[PDB]
């Protein structure tokens, strides 16, 4: 179908980056402490962006 | 500071630190600075230290809390009472004493 | 913060960290002074009636 060919053909550019991305979660996952990695759920789950949160 | 509690598995409320096995915990029980490891967690269930300002879900057993105390530089830390934690103490049987055998004289 | 030595609390909040919505404080009959405006309503502007022998 049109979805397959989509995919067939997006594969190789959406593919590029999905390392680095997923090498970038493991090592926050890994390396930061889990008390920050809860207060950015607490705030995902209040609706909010800890990334502009923790700029602020 | 906060509580910690077990609920059964599934999703995890946003704002809870689980404690998997093998998760090492700094703590003060009954005066004692101490070193808790998780080890074997049971099925269906999971561990999880909620921090006051996270609302704690339906069915959660506290094991163990901490007391309110934002202005003590050295916190208190717990209290496990007779019935809330069953501490084991290891038997350590001493054997007998190797005693060699002695030889009779008639 | 610890508190220092004579010092007066004016008004304090509870602990509701779970909470959502705050409660605020509860300013009780003699922990607050609050003064409504008098306003007093002055006499209404009466035009003079002329009066008829
Ligand atoms: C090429 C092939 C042939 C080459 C021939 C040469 C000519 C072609 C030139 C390139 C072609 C352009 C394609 C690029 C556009 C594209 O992304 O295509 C997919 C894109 C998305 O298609 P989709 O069907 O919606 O994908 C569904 C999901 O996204 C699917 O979700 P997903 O799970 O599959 O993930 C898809 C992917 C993409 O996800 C997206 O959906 C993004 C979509 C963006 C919109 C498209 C923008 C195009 C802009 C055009 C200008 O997700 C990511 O990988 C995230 C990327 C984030 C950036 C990586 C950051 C790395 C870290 C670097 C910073 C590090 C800082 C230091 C840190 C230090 C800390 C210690 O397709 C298009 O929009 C068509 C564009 C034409």
């Amino acid at each position: 179908s049109l979805a397959k060919v989509w995919m067939y053909a997006s594969w190789i550019p959406r593919g590029i980056p999905k390392a680095m991305a997923n090498e970038l979660s493991s090592a926050a996952a890994a390396l930061a402490h889990p008390e920050a990695i809860a207060r950015v759920a607490q705030l995902e789950s209040q609706g909010k962006n800890p990334y502009r949160v923790a700029r602020a | 500071t906060g509580c910690v509690a077990s609920f059964p598995e599934g999703d995890v409320p946003p704002g809870a630190v689980e404690c998997l096995p093998g998760q090492v915990i700094r703590t003060k029980v009954n005066g004692e600075d101490v070193m808790l490891e998780i080890d074997e967690v049971d099925p269906g269930y999971q561990v999880c230290w909620f921090k006051p300002d996270v609302p704690l879900p339906e069915n959660a057993e506290i094991l163990w809390s901490y007391p309110y105390e934002p202005t003590a530089a050295l916190p208190t830390g717990t209290t496990w009472e007779e019935g809330q934690a069953n501490v084991l103490i290891p038997a350590e049987p001493t054997p007998e004493a190797a005693v060699w055998p002695p030889t009779p004289v008639t």
